[PDB]
RNA sequence: GCGAAGAACCUUACCAGGUCUUGACAUCCUUUGACCACUCUGGAGACAGAGCUUUCCCGGGACAAAGUGACAGGUGGU
RNA sequence: UUAGUUGGGCACUCUAAAGUGACUGCCGGUGCAAGCCGGAGGAAGGUGGGGAUGACGUCAAAUCAUCAUGCCCCUUAUGACCUGGGCUACACACGUGCUACAAUGGAUGGUACAAAGGGUCGCGAAGCCGCGAGGUGGAGCCAAUCCCAUAAAACCAUUCUCAGUUCGGAUUGUAGGCUGCAACUCGCCUACAUGAAGCCGGAAUCGCUAGUAAUCGUGGAUCAGCAUGCCACGGUGAAUACGU
C-alpha cells in the first residue's frame, strides 16, 4: 500500500494478525491523542469486514497531524483491496481508493495571498 | 495591609504586585525569600510570615519613596538643558518616535479638529 | 573509485553527455555506477516591470541547475588514462 | 559606544580642550569628566549654539543641547 | 451566479453518533480553522446534555429541531422603487442553515462560563420549548406575521 | 550631477561603510542584484535578448 | 506600505558654512617616465608643507605624472 | 548502536529523464444537430486546479529622475570637493498594515507533526561564561552528507473564575547587548520598574465561490548593521448562491 494526501505520505504494510494498528515505530494512541479522528482509519477496514483481522504497520513522513489521517486511510485502502479483489467493489465506492486532489495554492504577485488582494477605495 | 490595601482574595504572588515597585519577577522572589508558598492566599497569610515580608520589602524600594526618584530624574533632564527635557514639557515622545501621525499616548487625547 | 559530478542548465545536453562517458566507462570497465539524479536547484528573480510606478506588475525569471553524478566501483588503469581525453558540450560541468 | 567596553571623543575635541572659547565643529563627542568648565561651540547645521559644560551634563552626547528644527508654535 | 442553481456539500458523518446534523453545528461552531477546539466542545456538550437530561444525547439534540426551524422568512421584495417586507416560505436551505445558526448566534445568551455547557444548556433550553433560540424563531415569525 | 558620482562609487572611500553598490552598465543606485551587478531594468532587458545564460521565463 | 529589493554617514538630487577651474571624471598633443603607497604638523575634512621615494617591458609597446586649449560638465527646462 | 549508527540491498519511498492516462469516450432521456440533464468506470469528468501567453486599438494616460534623444538655458557655475544638517519637523484631515479589547482565553511545565530556500572568504556546531540580548571556542561543509534550524497554532495536566482584571500592552526611568570611524537629532534587541486607550466600533465601506477566505509560523532579494512592507513556502480549514 501507499497513500498520499496534502504534503504527507503514508506507506502501509498489511499482514494478518491481532489488529494493533501500529504507526511509525510507536503505538497509534500514543501517536494520535484524539482517538475520535482515528476511527475513520478503520473505514478501509469496516466497510469491508476485516476490522480486527490484520495488524497494520505504517510509516509516516510530513504533512500535519490531520494530514496523515487522510493518507493512512487511503494508504491501507489500496492494500486491503489488493489482498483480495472482492474488496474493490465496495472500497472503490465509499471514496477510499480516490486520492484527495486538493493542495495548497501558489501566491501570485500583486495579491496578498493566493486569491486575496489589497483593499480597494475609490475616492 | 502592607504599605497599601493589598488585595485580600488574591494569592500571595499575584496580590503582592499591588505596590508601585513590586511586580511579577520581583514579587516571585520577594514572596520566595519570605518562604511562603506562592499559592498561599493573601487573606490567609501567616502572621508568622507577614512580619517576614517586611524584612525583604524594606531592602528594595517601594511606592512613596522610590517614586520621588522617578520624578527627580525626569526633572533633572528639563533643567539640564537636554533635548530630551524639551519633549517632556511640550508633550511629545522623548525617543525617536515620530510625531507626524499616530502618537497620542503623550499628547493627551485626539484634539478637536482645528 | 572516482566520482564525477555533472551540473548543466539544460537537461538535454548533460544527460546526453553523461550517456557518452557512461558508455566509455563500460568499455574501460564493466563495474560502472551509471548516471543518477539529484534534486535540481531552482532560483527565482522577481524583477519589476514598469520603469516607474505601478507596483503591481512584475516578471519572474528562473534558473535551474540539473545535476547528475557518476562514480567508479572497481576501476582499472584505463580509468585514469581514458577519462581526461574527452571534451564535453560547453555548459556541462566536470569535476573528478 | 553603548557597550561598556568603550568611550570615545571625536579625535581632537579632547586634545584642544586638554590644553584649553572652544568651537569643536561637528557633534557627537559626549562630554567626559575632564571638560566641566570649558564652554564649547557645537555646530547646528547653521550658527554655533553656545553650551557651557557643567558637572550635571556629563556623559551626554555633546549635540543634544542644541536643537535643529525651529518650531515656534504651529 | 447569474447562471442557474448550485448544490452544496456540508457532508462528512462524524465519528460518534454518525450524522450530518452533528458534523453541521460542529462546522458552524469553529473560528479560523479551529476544528479541534469545537469538536471536543461539541462532544462535551452532549456529555452534559446526556446526564442532566437523561434521554439520548442525539434525540435530545434533535429534540430542539422543530423548535428552531423557521417557517416564514420575510423577504425584501423590490416594489415601487424601494424595498419592502414581503414574507415567503423558507426552503430547506434557510431552514437548517438558519436553524443551526440561531443557536450559535445566541451562544452569548446562555450566560454560563464555558462553551462546553453553554452549548449544552441552550440545546436543552430549546428542547424544553423555552429559552431564546426558540423565542428567536417565534420572533422571526412575528415580524413575518405582520406582513 | 550624475556622471560625477559614478567616480564616487568607483573610488575606495575612507570607511568601508561609505561604499555601496550600483548597476555596472547604467549607474542606477537602487535595486542592484549582486549575483549579476545589474539593476532591475538592465537585468530584464538583457534576459529577453538572452545574454544571461541559464535565465529563462518561469511559468512555474 | 507608491519609483525606494534597506534615508545615522554614504546613497542625496536639498540647506548652511568652507574650497577648485581644461575641471573629479573622456578623446587630441608635447616634456618626463611605470605613477603610487608611507610618516610628521595643522586643520572639520576638503587640502597645504617636509622626507625615502614608484628599481617599466620588448627605437617601439601598455600605464602614469606635469604643461595651454578642442572641450568637457549638467538627477537644469519641454 | 545512544542514535540509519555498521556491514549489506535499491524491496518500498523519493529524486528525474523518456512514456501511459480524460477525449462528452460509453450507457439512458432530450435535441434534427450543436449541445443539455443523469449513470458506470477510473487516481482524476465535462477547458480536473493553477501559471506563462495580453489581437485592432483608447486615454496628447505615466515617466527627459534607468538608459537615449530633438531644441533651449547655465558653462570661474544651474559644473566640482568636504563637514554638519534636512530627507524622520507637528496644532490637524485622508489611504494601506500591525496589536488588542479576553474563558474557543491568560499564566506554568511537558510535549508532537512541515514545505520551500540560502552558505567561501560564507554558513558557522559542541562545550564554557551568562536570567539576559550575547561573548569565547572552532567541529562539519564548495553540500540529497555539514550548517542556517528547537516552527509555531494543535495536545496533555495545575492555577486563574468574568474585574480596565492573573487581558491589553503604549509611554517613561534606570541598567545592558550587537554593527559600524560614529546609534544625540535618527538604528535593532534584553532585564527590572512603570503601567496608559480599549470592554467588539455611527452613517458608510472592503475582500473572497474551496484548500478559497480566516489564522499560526518559516525562507529569500536589498543587506557592515536595520521590515508590522515586498517576493515565495507550508500547518489548521469554514459559510451561502433562490435570483438579475
Ligand atoms: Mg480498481
Ligand atoms: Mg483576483
Ligand atoms: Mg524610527
Ligand atoms: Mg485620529
Ligand atoms: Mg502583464
Ligand atoms: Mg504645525
Ligand atoms: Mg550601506
Ligand atoms: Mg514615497
Ligand atoms: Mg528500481
Ligand atoms: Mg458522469
Ligand atoms: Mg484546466
Ligand atoms: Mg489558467
Ligand atoms: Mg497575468
Ligand atoms: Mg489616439
Ligand atoms: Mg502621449
Ligand atoms: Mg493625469
Ligand atoms: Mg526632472
Ligand atoms: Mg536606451
Ligand atoms: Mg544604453
Ligand atoms: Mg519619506
Ligand atoms: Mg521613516
Ligand atoms: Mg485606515
Ligand atoms: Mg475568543
Ligand atoms: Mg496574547
Ligand atoms: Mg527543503
Ligand atoms: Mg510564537
Ligand atoms: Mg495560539
Ligand atoms: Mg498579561
Ligand atoms: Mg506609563
Ligand atoms: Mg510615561
Ligand atoms: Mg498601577
Ligand atoms: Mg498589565
Ligand atoms: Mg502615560
Ligand atoms: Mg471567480
Ligand atoms: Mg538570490
Ligand atoms: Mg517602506
Ligand atoms: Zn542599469
Amino acid at each position: 500500500g501507499t497513500g498520499r494526501r496534502k504534503s504527507s505520505v503514508a506507506r502501509v504494510r498489511l499482514v494478518p494478525g491481532d489488529g494493533k494498528i501500529v504507526i511509525n515505530n510507536r503505538d497509534w494512541e500514543d501517536y494520535i491523542p484524539f482517538a475520535a479522528l482515528r476511527e475513520v482509519i478503520k473505514q478501509p477496514l469496516v466497510a469491508t469486514e476485516t476490522l480486527g483481522n490484520y495488524d497494520v504497520l505504517v510509516n509516516v513522513h510530513g504533512g500535519g497531524y490531520t494530514g496523515q489521517a487522510g493518507a493512512i486511510r487511503h494508504g491501507v485502502a489500496r492494500a486491503l483491496l489488493q489482498v483480495a479483489p472482492e474488496y474493490r467493489p465496495a472500497l472503490k465506492s465509499a471514496g477510499l481508493l480516490t486520492r484527495d486532489p486538493r493542495m495548497k495554492e501558489r501566491k501570485k504577485y500583486g495579491l496578498k495571498g493566493a486569491r486575496r488582494a489589497p483593499q480597494f477605495s475609490k475616492r | 495591609i502592607a504599605g497599601v490595601d493589598v488585595p485580600r482574595e488574591k494569592r500571595i504572588v499575584i496580590s503582592l504586585t499591588y505596590i508601585y515597585g513590586i511586580g511579577k519577577q520581583t514579587a516571585k522572589e520577594v514572596l520566595a525569600e519570605a518562604g511562603v508558598s506562592e499559592d498561599t492566599r493573601t487573606r490567609d497569610l501567616t502572621e508568622e510570615e507577614l512580619g517576614k515580608i517586611r524584612e525583604i520589602l524594606d531592602r528594595i524600594k517601594v511606592e512613596g519613596d522610590l517614586r520621588r526618584e522617578v520624578n527627580l530624574n525626569i526633572k533633572r533632564l528639563i533643567e539640564i538643558g537636554s533635548y530630551r527635557g524639551m519633549r517632556h514639557r511640550r508633550g511629545l515622545p522623548v525617543r525617536g518616535q515620530n510625531t507626524k501621525n499616530n502618537a497620542r499616548t503623550r499628547k493627551g487625547p485626539s484634539k478637536t479638529v482645528a | 573509485k572516482i566520482r564525477i559530478r555533472l551540473k548543466a542548465y539544460d537537461h538535454r545536453i548533460l544527460d546526453q553527455s553523461a550517456e557518452k562517458i557512461v558508455e566509455t566507462a563500460k568499455r574501460s570497465g564493466a563495474s560502472v555506477s551509471g548516471p543518477i539524479p539529484l534534486p535540481t536547484e531552482k532560483s527565482i528573480y522577481t524583477v519589476l516591470r514598469a520603469v516607474h510606478k505601478y507596483k503591481d506588475s512584475r516578471e519572474q525569471f528562473e534558473m535551474r541547475t540539473h545535476k547528475r553524478l557518476i562514480d567508479i566501483v572497481n576501476p582499472t588503469p584505463q580509468t585514469v588514462d581514458s577519462l581526461m581525453r574527452l571534451d564535453l558540450p560547453s555548459g556541462v560541468d566536470i569535476e573528478i | 559606544r553603548s557597550l561598556k567596553k568603550g568611550p570615545f571623543v571625536d579625535d581632537h575635541l579632547m586634545k584642544k580642550v586638554e590644553a584649553a572659547v572652544i568651537k569643536t565643529w561637528s557633534r557627537r563627542s559626549t562630554i567626559f569628566p575632564t571638560f566641566v568648565g570649558q564652554t564649547i561651540a557645537v555646530y547646528d547645521g547653521r550658527k554655533h549654539v553656545p553650551v557651557y559644560v557643567q558637572e550635571d551634563m556629563v556623559g551626554h552626547k555633546l549635540g543634544e543641547f542644541a536643537p535643529t528644527r525651529t518650531y515656534r508654535g504651529h | 451566479p447569474r447562471k442557474g442553481p448550485v448544490a452544496k456539500r456540508d457532508v462528512l458523518p462524524d465519528p460518534i453518533y454518525n450524522s450530518k446534523l452533528v458534523t453541521r453545528l460542529i462546522n458552524k461552531m469553529m473560528v479560523d480553522g479551529k476544528r479541534g477546539k469545537s469538536q471536543a466542545i461539541l462532544y462535551s456538550a452532549f456529555d452534559i446534555i446526556a446526564q442532566e437530561t437523561g434521554k439520548d444525547p442525539m434525540e435530545v439534540f434533535e429534540q430542539a429541531m422543530k423548535n428552531i426551524m423557521p417557517l416564514l422568512e420575510v423577504k425584501a421584495r423590490r416594489v415601487g422603487g424601494a424595498n419592502y417586507q414581503v414574507p415567503i416560505e423558507v426552503r430547506a436551505d434557510r431552514r437548517s442553515t438558519l436553524g443551526l445558526r440561531w443557536l450559535v448566534n445566541y451562544a452569548r445568551l446562555r450566560g454560563e462560563k464555558t462553551m462546553e455547557v453553554r452549548v449544552a444548556r441552550e440545546i436543552m433550553d430549546a428542547a424544553n420549548n423555552t429559552g431564546a433560540s426558540v423565542k428567536k424563531r417565534e420572533d422571526t415569525h412575528k415580524m413575518a406575521d405582520a406582513n | 550631477a550624475k556622471k560625477s558620482m559614478i567616480a564616487k562609487q568607483k573610488r575606495t572611500p575612507k570607511y568601508a561603510v561609505q561604499a555601496y553598490t550600483r548597476c555596472e552598465r547604467c549607474g542606477r543606485p537602487h535595486s542592484v542584484i549582486r549575483k549579476f551587478k545589474l539593476c532591475r531594468i538592465c537585468f530584464r532587458e538583457l534576459a529577453y535578448k538572452g545574454q544571461i545564460p541559464g535565465v529563462k521565463k518561469a511559468s512555474w
